[PDB]
């Protein structure tokens, strides 16, 4: 009952945790951005990898923290702050500042909210126009090895919703993620070495197990 | 207690006592009609698909690590079938593998044949990336290694990983049959069609991958041959295209 | 209207909470399932398939085939240990790496009945005779071949079978406190002129169908 | 009274939720319902209306009504070809900017079949026949007109009918992948004494019932 | 008809190969495998049997 597919992959945790400011030097630390895939957090990754293809829903929750800059200025006032975080499906506009249009158009889905009350979530359907999605593919994109397009599931965006010359602060986003109603295809043997980087399946070469004494040896009992 | 099977115009001959091992519990079969309905029309050949095709045999010395096919592109130079992987833009189908061995009763060994489904192979370097020579050579087998492999943009190839980064052991969770020379020569795989989607292009992907791995080595003594010889046999099944009118 | 009253928990973040949540992309139609062969329902499938025991996990040899195969020596040896080991899948070196192994790792209790089978990779000329016995857990492992026949214990000739079964019942988890196997030679292998000397056996391991698991957690491996 | 309980997500502002909200003017009823003729329910409906296609956008005439004619020239020229594109329609400058094209601009995925007519705009005593041929997504364009005339292909009679009409079965989105339309002069236009000397064709592209979109986003073209 | 005339102890495969009136003759193991064709293991069975259907003289 506890190794049902369901209670064994459906768990939130924290994939991404991200910081932005709102005014800078650099005009990329003014917003926060996190590309969704299920490659980079090692434990859901190898948890993941015991199936060739897996179909579920998205839920994602944030949890969003301020601060005023340790710079000089004291004695403010100010009211809470707001911030709008964007979804962007696959084949969609991505913004490169903030102050681009992408940031109001009415195809990608977008939230509001300000500090203090509870914690934002959205929910994304299946998003494929293939049938599941796949853990391996051993093809060209077109050239990259195992890398194919019908794994897209889009983009997140997280900014500040200030007017014109804001006062400084910095806020950091995390992002916690939660697969629904999941289905899976083919099971595979697990993962026995370590993962060397998030896009392939390289490695370098382990032992099967560890050793003991002889082929005799059995511990004493107690 | 011997049967002669006959597809199209070739003739190969088998035990009747043969054990046969269906993938998943799936025959194969034809996407049946109405996924696609309007302008998507398919379309078979059943002309020279359903044929037997065999490969050249391979020779299994005492220190042989095992051989490695990829399906397709094993079949690109296979008469019709491989000229249907020319003419259309997408197909699918299904297979039948025979795999035989010729030995005595003076020797012994035994071997895993195993189909696996998206055998995605690792880089010899760490940051590197394969080639599309070193993952496959057609109608000719590549090679595990014994030990770790080096080279630029080669599969890592140590037996013992499988190229996958699994160990070799737990390889039995996909289709699978043993040869015990001691108590059968032979094994017959049937596979379906796997993939995510329902059709596909056959020349950038590499649906399974067939692997034939020694896990007892063969001995012999005295003055018996030296080597021993194994043979694939297969036969492409429900074979479907997309429509050219 | 409607008289209402906010409980204790109100705007609150756990983590495994299950409640309804608002969809991004609403007017979005999904891709129909297809029937991919191979569908997964529950761990304990993959725990209930055969993989192969590395019995021969001594030093220089962990990154070979050879950690896989029992050695039968030639000659005339008829009471001496071939091999043995305690049965304890998920803690011990020779199961913990195994399809089995792997999956009771995940889980901080477990229970059920496990299968061992011995396969012989002989010549079909080659007879000879071994002892295989099990001593329950709390139980010393036996010193030699007769203590091992006054137990339970099974008489395997490879001349009439090349393969054997055991069935274990009482398997649980935390010098050992757990059961043993060993296997003797009760005759020595006798071939005729022409054969090879030397050969071996080979173990596999699987969990019968009254196999249960609880509590997840995370695995020590990654 | 009525014991309560706040769950997470409460007071927060989700751009996209969908709750019943208070009425600033209450005591105001509005105007009734006109019934005006062209009412829309679906924005297939303008997909499927043909439009003129500009395939003649090559340089110096991307500001003139030319862009849309196709030339055919006087002469003796019985195997030259007259034109040739991919048929892509989202992605290609010359189905970029038709009423099909901007609004599977709208979606990040799409799929059906499309309906592509040509009409000869020539006067009523020339005679001459044209070759149309189809190649599928992964085949090469033809280069000669016997490579053509062995694949899918018709054989147009202006003498006898002034248009024609093709219908393409297999289009999706993401060196294209694509299939692609050319046409050839299989005999050259003959014409009495006193008729202009030469002609024009113009292409209509439209949708066919059976057209499907995905995942609103934003287009890029303001 | 094929019969293997070896002692009981001797094991291995052969592949047995036909090639249609208008073929060339195959040159290698492979592409007569990707004809018709049987697979014999003679430790499993000492004989075949092939039988050809389009006989005909000049």
């Amino acid at each position: 009952s506890e190794s049902s597919i369901e209670n064994f992959l459906c768990r939130s945790a924290c994939v991404y945790m991200g910081e932005y400011h709102t005014t800078n030097t650099d005009t990329s630390k003014l917003f926060a951005s996190w590309t969704i895939n299920a490659r980079r957090m090692v434990q859901m990754r190898r948890k993941l990898e015991l199936f060739t293809y897996v179909r579920f829903d998205m839920e994602v929750t944030f949890v969003i923290t301020s601060k005023q800059d340790q710079g000089t200025q004291l004695g403010q006032d100010m009211p809470p702050l707001t911030h709008q975080i964007m979804y962007i499906p696959p084949g969609g506009p991505i913004p490169k500042s903030v102050t681009d249009y992408t940031w109001q158009t009415s195809t990608n889905p977008s939230i509001f909210w300000t500090e203090g009350n509870a914690p934002p979530r959205m929910s994304i359907p299946f998003i494929s126009i293939g049938n599941a999605y796949s853990n391996f593919y051993d093809g060209w994109s077109h050239g990259v090895y195992g890398y194919n397009t019908l794994n897209h599931m889009g983009q997140i965006y997280v900014r500040h919703v200030n007017g014109s010359s804001p006062l400084p602060m910095t806020s950091t986003v995390r992002m916690y993620f939660k697969p629904k109603h999941v289905k899976v295809w083919v099971p595979r043997p697990p993962r026995l070495c370590q993962y060397k980087n998030a896009s392939t399946v390289n490695f370098t070469p382990t032992n099967i197990t560890e050793k003991r004494q002889s082929i005799n040896y059995i511990p004493e009992t107690v | 207690r011997v049967r002669s099977i006959t597809l199209g115009n070739s003739t190969i001959t088998t035990q009747e006592s043969a054990n046969v091992v269906v993938a998943y519990g799936r025959w194969p079969e034809y996407l049946k009609d109405n996924e696609a309905t309007a302008e998507d029309q398919p379309t078979q050949p059943d002309v020279a698909t359903c044929r037997f095709y065999t490969l050249e045999s391979v020779t299994w010395e005492r220190d042989s690590p095992g051989w490695w096919w990829k399906f397709p592109d094993a079949l690109k130079d296979m008469g019709l079938f491989g000229q249907n992987m020319y003419y259309h833009y997408l197909g699918r189908a299904g297979y039948t593998i025979h795999v035989q061995c010729n030995a005595s009763k003076f020797h012994q060994g035994c071997l895993m044949v195993v189909c696996v489904p998206e055998a995605e192979m690792g880089c010899s370097q760490v940051d590197g990336t394969v080639n599309e020579h070193s993952l496959s050579e057609g109608e000719t087998a590549k090679k595990f290694a014994s030990t770790s492999t080096n080279g630029t943009n080669t599969v890592q190839s140590i037996v013992t990983n499988a190229g996958m980064g699994v160990g070799v052991g737990n390889l039995t969770i996909f289709p699978h049959q043993w040869i015990n020379l001691r108590t059968n020569n032979c094994a017959t795989i049937v596979m379906p069609y796997i993939n995510n989607v329902p059709m596909d292009n056959m020349f950038r992907h590499h649906n399974f991958t067939l692997m034939i791995i020694p896990f007892v080595p063969l001995d012999y003594s005295s003055d018996s041959s030296t080597y021993v010889p194994i043979t694939v046999t297969v036969a492409p099944m429900c074979a479907e295209y997309n429509g050219l009118r | 209207g409607l008289p209402v009253m906010n409980t204790p928990g109100s705007n609150q973040f756990l983590t495994s909470d299950d409640f309804q949540s608002p969809s991004a992309m609403p007017q979005f139609d999904v891709t129909p399932e297809l029937n991919i062969p191979g569908e997964v329902q529950n761990l304990m499938e993959i725990a209930e398939v055969d993989s192969v025991v590395p019995v021969n996990n001594v030093e220089g040899k962990l990154d070979t085939m050879e950690i896989y195969r029992i050695p039968v020596q030639s000659g005339n040896h008829q009471s001496s240990q071939v091999f043995g080991f305690q049965v304890q899948p998920g803690l011990d070196n020779v199961f913990k790496h195994t399809l089995l192994g792997e999956i009771l790792n995940y889980y901080a209790h477990w229970s059920g009945s496990i299968k061992l089978t011995f396969v012989f990779c002989g010549s079909a000329m080659a007879t000879g005779k071994f002892l295989l016995a099990y001593a329950p857990p709390g139980a010393n492992a036996p010193k030699s071949r007769k203590d091992a026949m006054l137990g339970t214990h099974i008489i395997w000739d490879v001349g009439l079978q090349s393969s054997c079964v055991l069935c274990i019942p009482w398997i649980s988890q935390t010098y050992t406190s757990a059961g043993n196997v060993t296997c003797w030679y009760q005759t020595g292998i006798v071939v005729p002129a022409g054969t090879p000397t030397s050969c071996s056996i080979m173990c596999f391991v699987s969990a019968c169908n009254d196999f249960s698991v609880r509590l997840l957690k995370d695995t020590p491996f990654i």
